[PDB]
């Protein structure tokens, strides 16, 4: 039978820091960044209000 | 230097290494 | 002969500190290390057996 | 409420390597440079603030 | 035989202009894959 | 319900051998060792006790 009840799709994650490479292609940079690494940034400096 | 390590085949040394950085 | 000390060295050192302090929280050690003349260590095993 | 800490006494002890004088007097001061400096760094150099 | 399979070596039915950035700045994309690579045997 | 005890602490090892190198470092490199066929360990004769 139905009792006409929905089902609530969900996800978990644990024990897992979400990382963001500061770089417009993310992948496999590390160090030597794309964006946040520009000789652009090292003459001024901003401030970061989230 | 070339005395310094035990080589296999008659050969002192052999082949050259590379460590990897942390960050990636 | 190379990479093989054919003379007496150590391998462990043991030494006590001279002071040690019972605190609230902490509980110092000041020691005198001193390595061989002609030794050498990788900072990986420097421990304090408790 | 229940445990109460008590340690007796703290000892050094180090791995050291029995070292060949034939490389290891070159090898000595073959760190001793201001070029030859190694640097350590870790795989997250993250900076935190709670 | 102009398919690839019954020729000699891989990197040299494409273009040599394209060769050249493909293991010093390739981190981006592990490409050894859109065009296939096939292998001598004895017969 | 609070008793008094000193432990006896004790390791177990099967399985494998107790193996030992034949060096002055004490380090099995390659299959022949450096005081395996050294100066004072490699025409002459010589007996060992325990």
């Amino acid at each position: 039978t139905a009792v006409d009840s929905i089902t609530q799709k969900k996800f978990l994650c644990d024990r897992t820091l979400w990382r963001i490479p500061f770089s417009s292609n993310f992948m496999s940079m590390g160090a030597l960044t794309d964006l946040g690494q520009n000789l652009l940034y090292a003459n001024s400096a901003h401030a970061l209000d989230m | 230097f070339a005395s310094l390590a035990p080589r296999h085949g008659s050969r002192p040394f052999m082949g050259n290494w590379q460590d990897i950085g942390t960050s990636n | 002969h190379d990479v093989t000390t054919d003379r007496s060295q150590r391998l462990t050192l043991r030494f006590i500190p001279v002071d040690r302090e019972d605190t609230a929280y902490s509980y110092k050690a000041r020691f005198t290390l001193a390595v061989g003349d002609n030794r050498v260590l990788d900072m990986a095993s420097t421990y304090f057996d408790i | 409420d229940g445990a109460s800490i008590k340690f007796d006494s703290i000892c050094l002890y180090a791995t050291f390597f029995p070292m060949a004088h034939n490389t290891a007097s070159t090898l000595e001061a073959m760190l001793r440079n201001d070029t030859n400096d190694q640097s350590f760094n870790d795989y997250l150099s993250a900076a935190n603030m709670l | 035989s102009y398919m690839h399979i019954s020729g000699q070596d891989a990197s040299e039915y494409l273009s040599p202009g394209l060769v050249q950035f493909a293991r010093a700045t390739e981190t981006y994309f592990s490409l050894n894959n859109k065009f296939r690579n096939p292998t001598v045997a004895p017969t």
